């Protein structure tokens, strides 16, 4: 999992190096990100169900044609209102593991490798996620590095569905 | 690759769960321990070439058969050979001390070392002993008292001593 | 003759990995980047682990890193030069069969494993046939060897490890050391210990 | 590998025989079938990407487990690998239905897949249960009246049935 | 084995591509020229027993040192004699593969690789085989796509032997 | 540029061989059908602004949406349903330069690779696309060999799309 | 590379257009030669080995220098060599008249060629005789009335000709 | 050349990927860093000359034969202990440099790569220098994250010469 | 192994020869040396005892601190002594082998090939094995051709630590 602490062992161990004084202050600069990171996470998963409720709804609101169009990618029935729920869950949960490991990994693993395949094959627009993505940037309600780096997960996954 | 952080997302991923507070709350205990595992990781590096002479040293002295003729670190190069893999399982553990994870020394260095050493002859027993006393150097290099910021390391020493555990057990 | 035939086997490298760039992500060492000389020691480096998984002062080629350094010649001609070298013909080709030596090149080389026994029945002949530097040639001018790697890229082993796994497959400096139990016996190896 | 023509003659050779008089009759009739052996490849192709997706979509609805947290399709990664695995199986029955030979199916696509599975935990029982999905699509595509010249294609949808159940098989 | 279908599976294997209309226009080349070719096999193959002989006794009027020089690679006893009836059989019947496959894949497999070893190791001469794939070109009988389809696998191994 | 022509050659080329019986089958396959392909070209072309402007309103149709919703990637504007009409007339373009050619190679070189790239870029919805490729495949008339032909290249790109 | 078709194409897409009916027409008129245009290529290739060694003698009797100690064709690995590369032109020009389109020829035979040849040594010109020969042993070939359906192959011959003299401008 | 911000360049480049919070965080880390490195080389290079000097002794005082002995590579006369003195000033500069760039790159481009040839071509101790090291690391007089990086890279150099 | 016979059938193996006069010459080479060698060998083994004895006194005269000072890599003590005369007798011993062998192939498997890590690793100098390699050139009593051949190799391995 892409994070400054694996990448500066990447980095060391392709050169067959011991880790220096370089890697040391990668891992300062871990350090001096976590506690807001874990704060963030803490924030996000205290509030995931009304980012991701409000996240649906923005959707829907935004693309009223998900909940009226009949078809297995659309959100018309009950079962697609529950996948799509799910779905959004993913990205948040996934978007706290980033914010855990200091990088991101988690989303890169987990969610966006393979993502514009899934997309193609299942017909469903990318634009539905970045929406969503948008209304938990507006609302998570985050400060500083907190918001930051928060904002810079949501950003990364923004740019990889488009 | 996975390190401190980076394990508990892996569990609580296959859970589809998010982390709970106690795991987070566990993370920031790791977070304040973060100086010490810098200070151990710069501090074997720094004595990483006389961990693995003397730890060499002190294996030849013990086992004397393995530098004499016809032995398996006789002659030049297999004595070189012999030194060098010292010196990577001492960089791989020193990499496990940094992520605070035990996968990047396993998957690189220890998983499937075994085998490498039954092919090539190399008895696995004797470097088992050689690790074992870099451990025991690295240890008392790690827990040094002078020229630091006084404090507790022993949380920390304990998982080092475990990566080197890990590392005689994997090699024989 | 015509390479013996033989059937490929399920591989990650066969299908498509959906990849995307983690600490697992082979580092590209490639010229194209016009390196420094520091960035290019750990080219040569990169080489000279990927084909000898090390070199003592004894195994450098001082004069070939001469010519990679000054672009006399691509990183692919330097790769056929440690493959042409003293260290690894006395290494890996005398110390093996020939099935084992093939095993070794398509691994550093193609950086991938071998199909079957059948691939490495059907190499092993080439040396004795084509001559050592037939052999090389044919695997560097693949067009796996240059699909993957080209003519600027350190080669490397691939698509060793799999997402949000702890481990991947066995690194080939790990899983094909530079000899086995055949010259083991001959040296005389294991050692009683104790 | 061998097409259906290949196949025959690789026998004769190995007998030192000429095709008999039979044999030659059998390959004539194969050649008659020649138009319906085209229009099923044609068939399936076009609607590969259907095929795919609606045999996924019913796996994952039939066995939830696959795609919940933990599961071997859940993530988009797995998932796509998954939706790749159908793909290129049904590409390969593809290719055999067309040479009218199973070896290219069984050379490079099922030859060590059972092994890879085995190896990654790959469910191989689902596999199969995903190849029987396209397969039931894939024969009724083939089978549908509409906008052909009618005939009947018993014989080749039966071959095309065993194509599918031979990689059911090799991965189950 | 070189023939159209395997060539078109191979070509679109090679490029991980589902088969097209370009590969079934070669299916149904094949399918143009295959009655022609069943029906060349068998004219060849019930006639086999007079080309043969026929394809020899050119040779011997040809070379007439074959049958009267002395040496395991010559025709002088009836060991050497059955040996190039032999030979002239394989070319025959390896032909009729040729025509059975829809291309020189046969003669690729079974006779072309390592024939120059052979002939070369052995003290044979291609010209004696060229002869005999000359006499068997003018005297198969066949028309039409069969004769055309016939003559180009018998040219392939003449031009393969100069 | 896939064609049954030059992948015979190209295939050739690749084994340093001379074209064989197995090349000319090849282009046997190819002369049996480029006629249709010709004819099937010609008919599209002819009815090309029908077709694109029934394509185009299909979609629409469709997807309302298209035309009400504000935005670079949406047709609500005049330069929208232009970009639109143009693009679906490039489909069909592109199309009967695959019946001329008698390969996806037209389809491959000029649109279908990066198409997923310019969709994702310019947040332009496959399905549209797709709608489109129905709309001609069931609009444009032909039967027999052209029919199967033509409709083989909207498959491809229908497939390419999903 | 193109063919007749695919040449036709990129022109047509170059300027955003269909086809015209004119366009179309001239392609229905390349498809009704298509079977001389196979039979062109068939008896060239039948008589390679012929063209190319009959060309070669006719060439070095002419130019005894070539094949005289220190000419360029001197040597069996030379000799060897010039036999080569009079074969690999024939493989390419009959490549040309089976795509009916000069671009294989231009882009894989002739790329580069002449530059080779000056850096060499190889005498330009006299690889450009050696293809004129060939061509004229070709075309005679071609045009030969026995065995075959009669017809006028004036067409085809006369693009087959260009091809031999674009190779023979291109090395000089 | 070894740096945190350079290492981050070619990680990111490496991968072809924009730089992510892992690389900001690396960035944040060599900004924690900077200032005290800064600070101990402006130390280092104002007591530079106390330093050099007394490192010389220390090697003369631990290894008396280089100052007995006659030869080029000892220091027995004035020109072998300016060579000496100059040395030792290489290893102190080029220190400095390291705490300047946040990393062993001047130690990696200007001194370690070919300090083995050289040393062995021209007799010269490898332990001299460790010695002189070793004043330098006990006498700099820094503190603190000053003392830790400055000492890290001292024994990045001892460790290369042993 | 560099050795006449060795490496003649090493080169026509990589080349996939049968062995030619050029084999015999280096054969025949061989052999004119071969007697010289043995001689050598024999001279050497005879006054092993001597040699190393008056080499490793040599070195102590040449360079009395290594018997004066405390340390591991030193022979301050009895430990040190043995292990000195010890590494001699090493490289008196692979020389002899190098004359029975007829190459560098002994000093190159069994000495050379890690000798540059060995000595950095334990401080050891490489000018003290040069000097007993002096000694062992200017005490070995030998002549012509077998002085020539043994000095050769103590020459090579002074070379290599040089
Ligand atoms: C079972 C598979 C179904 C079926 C098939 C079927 N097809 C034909 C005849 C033809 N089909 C083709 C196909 C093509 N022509 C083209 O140009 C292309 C595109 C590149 C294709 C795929 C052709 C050429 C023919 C011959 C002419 C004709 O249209 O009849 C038949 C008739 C029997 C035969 O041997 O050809 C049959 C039975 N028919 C069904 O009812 C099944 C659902
Ligand atoms: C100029 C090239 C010479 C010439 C040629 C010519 N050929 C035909 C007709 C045919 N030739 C073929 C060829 C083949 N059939 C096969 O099965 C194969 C082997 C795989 C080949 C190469 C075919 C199929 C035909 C059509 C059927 C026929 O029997 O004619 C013509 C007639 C034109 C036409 O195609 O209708 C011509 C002119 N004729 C000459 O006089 C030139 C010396
Ligand atoms: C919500 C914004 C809109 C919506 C959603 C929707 N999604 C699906 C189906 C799937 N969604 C995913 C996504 C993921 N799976 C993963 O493992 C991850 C990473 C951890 C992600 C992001 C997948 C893979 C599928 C297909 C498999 C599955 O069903 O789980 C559907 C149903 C599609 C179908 O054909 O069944 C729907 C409806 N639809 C809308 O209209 C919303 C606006
Ligand atoms: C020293 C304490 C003991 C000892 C060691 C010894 N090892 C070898 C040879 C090899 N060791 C390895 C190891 C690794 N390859 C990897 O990829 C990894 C992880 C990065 C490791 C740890 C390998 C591959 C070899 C063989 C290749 C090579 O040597 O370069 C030898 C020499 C054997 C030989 O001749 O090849 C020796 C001597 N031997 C002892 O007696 C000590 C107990
Ligand atoms: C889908 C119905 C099921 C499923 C699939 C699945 N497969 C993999 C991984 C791989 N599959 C292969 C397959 C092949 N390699 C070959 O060479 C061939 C022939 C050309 C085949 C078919 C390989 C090699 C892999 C590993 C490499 C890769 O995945 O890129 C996975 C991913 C496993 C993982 O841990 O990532 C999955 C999910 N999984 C299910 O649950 C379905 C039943
Ligand atoms: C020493 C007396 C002088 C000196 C030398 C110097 N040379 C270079 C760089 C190179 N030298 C070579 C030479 C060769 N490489 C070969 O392969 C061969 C043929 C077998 C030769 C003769 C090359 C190619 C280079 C460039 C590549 C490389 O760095 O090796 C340098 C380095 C310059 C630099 O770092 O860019 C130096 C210092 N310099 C002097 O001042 C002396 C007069
Ligand atoms: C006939 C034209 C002239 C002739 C023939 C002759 N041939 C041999 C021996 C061999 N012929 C072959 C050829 C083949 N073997 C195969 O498997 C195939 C492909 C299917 C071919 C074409 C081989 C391999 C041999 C040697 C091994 C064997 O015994 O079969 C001989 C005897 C040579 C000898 O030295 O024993 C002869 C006489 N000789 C003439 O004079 C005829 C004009
Ligand atoms: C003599 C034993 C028999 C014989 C000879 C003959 N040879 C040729 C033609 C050629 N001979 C060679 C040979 C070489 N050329 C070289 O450069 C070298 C290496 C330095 C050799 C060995 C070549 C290349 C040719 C062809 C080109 C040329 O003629 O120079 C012929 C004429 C062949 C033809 O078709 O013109 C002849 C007659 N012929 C017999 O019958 C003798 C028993
Ligand atoms: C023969 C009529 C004339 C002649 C030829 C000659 N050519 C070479 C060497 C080469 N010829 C080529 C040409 C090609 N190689 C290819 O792969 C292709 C297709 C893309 C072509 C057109 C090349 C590249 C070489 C050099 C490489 C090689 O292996 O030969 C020679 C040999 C020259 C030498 O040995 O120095 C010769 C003799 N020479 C004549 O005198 C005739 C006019
Ligand atoms: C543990 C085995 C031993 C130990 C460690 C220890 N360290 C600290 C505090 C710090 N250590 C550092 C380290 C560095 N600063 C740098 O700039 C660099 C160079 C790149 C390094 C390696 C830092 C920054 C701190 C924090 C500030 C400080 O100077 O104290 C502590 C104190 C607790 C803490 O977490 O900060 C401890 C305990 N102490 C021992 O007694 C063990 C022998
Ligand atoms: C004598 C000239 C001086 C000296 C010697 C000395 N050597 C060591 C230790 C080692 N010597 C070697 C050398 C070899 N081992 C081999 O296998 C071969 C090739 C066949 C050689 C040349 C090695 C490898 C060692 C280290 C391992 C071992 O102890 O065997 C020591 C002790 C070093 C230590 O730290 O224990 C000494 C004292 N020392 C002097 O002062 C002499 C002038």
């Amino acid at each position: 999992m892409k994070t400054p602490l694996t990448e500066a062992v990447s980095t060391a161990d392709s050169q067959g190096r011991f880790l220096s004084s370089t890697e040391l202050q990668i891992a300062f600069g871990r350090l001096r990100q976590a506690n807001a990171g874990l704060q963030a996470a803490k924030a996000l998963t205290d509030n995931a169900q009304s980012l991701v409720n409000g996240a649906a709804q923005a959707v829907y609101n935004k693309f009223p044609y998900t909940t009226q169009t009949q078809g297995n990618n659309f959100a018309a029935d009950q079962r697609g209102k529950d996948k799509c729920a799910r779905d959004i869950g993913y990205y948040l949960r996934i978007v706290t593991y980033c914010l855990v490991a200091g990088g991101t990994g988690p989303l890169d693993e987990y969610l966006i490798a393979g993502i514009d395949e899934i997309n193609r094959t299942f017909d469903l627009s990318p634009s539905w996620y970045v929406e969503a993505l948008k209304y938990i940037k507006a609302n998570h309600g985050l400060s500083g590095d907190a918001r930051d780096e928060a904002n810079s997960y949501l950003d990364y996954a923004i740019n990889a569905l488009s | 690759m996975f390190d401190v952080f980076t394990r508990v997302v892996s569990q609580a991923d296959a859970r589809g769960e998010y982390l709970s507070g106690s795991q987070l709350d566990a993370l920031s205990a790791t977070v304040a321990e973060g100086n010490k595992r810098i200070d151990s990781v710069n501090r074997i590096t720094g004595n990483a070439s006389a961990i693995v002479s003397n730890a060499a040293r002190a294996l030849f002295a013990e086992q004397p058969q393995l530098i004499q003729p016809g032995g398996n670190a006789y002659t030049s190069r297999r004595m070189a050979a012999c030194l060098r893999d010292m010196e990577i399982i001492l960089r791989y553990v020193t990499y496990a001390t940094f992520t605070g994870d035990a996968s990047v020394l396993e998957d690189r260095c220890l998983n499937g070392l075994r085998e490498t050493y039954v092919a090539l002859g190399v008895p696995g027993a004797s470097v088992a002993a050689g690790v074992q006393k870099m451990k025991e150097a690295a240890l008392d290099i790690v827990n040094d008292p002078n020229g630091i910021t006084r404090g507790d390391c022993s949380a920390i020493v304990a998982e080092i001593a475990g990566y080197f555990d890990r590392a005689a057990a994997a090699v024989a | 003759l015509p390479l013996l035939n033989y059937a490929p086997k399920s591989q990650n490298v066969r299908v498509e990995g959906y990849e995307i760039g983690s600490e697992e992500k082979p580092v590209v060492f490639t010229t194209e980047n016009i390196l420094s000389s520091s960035d290019m020691d750990n080219l040569i480096e990169a080489a000279y682990r990927q084909i000898f998984f090390h070199a003592f002062k004894w195994d450098r080629e001082k004069v070939l890193e001469s010519q990679l350094r000054n672009g006399q010649i691509t990183v692919r001609d330097f790769v056929r030069g440690l493959l042409l070298s003293n260290t690894f013909r006395n290494s890996f080709y005398e110390k093996n069969s020939n099935y084992r030596f093939v095993e070794h090149c398509v691994q550093k080389i193609l950086g991938r494993d071998v199909y079957s026994e059948r691939e490495k029945i059907a190499w092993s002949i080439v040396v004795a046939t084509k001559g050592y530097q037939g052999l090389i040639d044919d695997l560097l001018n693949s067009d796996e060897y240059l699909n993957n790697f080209g003519y600027d890229t350190v080669p490397y082993q691939r698509r060793r490890n799999l997402p949000g796994r702890e481990a991947g497959e066995l690194p080939f400096n790990i899983k094909s050391p530079r000899y086995d139990a055949y010259h083991r016996r001959q040296l005389g190896f294991p050692q009683i210990v104790w």
